[PDB]
């Protein structure tokens, strides 16, 4: 929720592969990967907010 | 672990829990602040 | 076309004149968008998704796409014991082969 | 695999590879690629889009 950001900020994170076969720390990550529906839908964790300016 | 009822409680919603996942901690890589570890993969997944 | 340096454009050969192109319009594909790491001259470096065709292209000055494909059968050895689709954050280091973006040639 | 990335402020492409085994379950006795104009249904579960707590 935009109430909830308020007081927040987003944060840099180690990669283990930036694209180009080398590690790196990105403002963008991935903390977690969640597939617990069965719909085939993923839930993706990362470092970036997004909907907050 | 690797198995149906690696982790186990009696109710849902109860918040005695039972596991068993054999969670090993490992040394990092060096330069690095990861925490690796060694896990069996859920038992209920595998199952299903 | 000036036989001037200029990492962000290309130059293409239309009829009879060089012609110059932009960089960014330039890519190569297999069976997926290809990384390319790094240009110079006739030579271009890239890291490809596993396929079995190879492409390349570029978009000219007058706004067409222009494009190349050739067979190609592309699946890389397996280093190690273990067969992995990505690099890990933490495991085992074995020699290996690159090419090395040096100019020196 | 799993990639995730966006465009920064500069124009520069940022992105991060993960290792990830996707495979969604097979609902049902039939092995399908994409839902049917006509069929039946099946329990599933899914992810709702609302941001409530």
């Amino acid at each position: 929720n935009f109430n909830v950001y308020k007081a927040t900020r987003p944060y840099l994170a180690h990669c283990p592969d930036c694209g180009e076969g080398h590690s790196c720390h990105s403002p963008v990550a991935l903390e977690r990967i969640r597939n617990e529906a069965t719909d085939g839908t993923l839930k993706i964790q990362v470092s970036l907010q997004i909907g907050i300016k | 672990p690797g198995q149906f009822g690696d982790i186990q409680s009696r109710t849902p919603e109860s918040k005695d829990v039972y596991a068993n996942t054999q969670l090993v901690l490992q040394r990092p890589a060096a330069g690095t602040v990861h925490v690796p570890y060694s896990q069996a993969p859920s038992g209920f997944k595998y199952w299903l | 076309t000036d036989d001037s340096h200029d990492w962000t454009k290309l130059r293409y050969m239309d009829n009879h004149m060089p012609a110059d192109a932009e960089r960014a319009g330039l890519f190569v594909r297999t069976s997926a968008p290809c990384t390319i790491t790094g240009t110079m001259g006739h030579f271009i470096l890239a890291r490809c998704p596993k396929g079995e065709t190879l492409t390349v292209g570029f978009t000219d000055s007058r706004k067409i796409s222009h494009s190349c494909t050739h067979p190609f059968h592309h699946d890389p050895p397996v280093i190690g014991r273990e067969k992995f689709h990505s690099r890990p954050q933490h495991g085992k280091e074995l020699p290996c082969s690159t090419y090395v973006q040096s100019t020196a040639a």
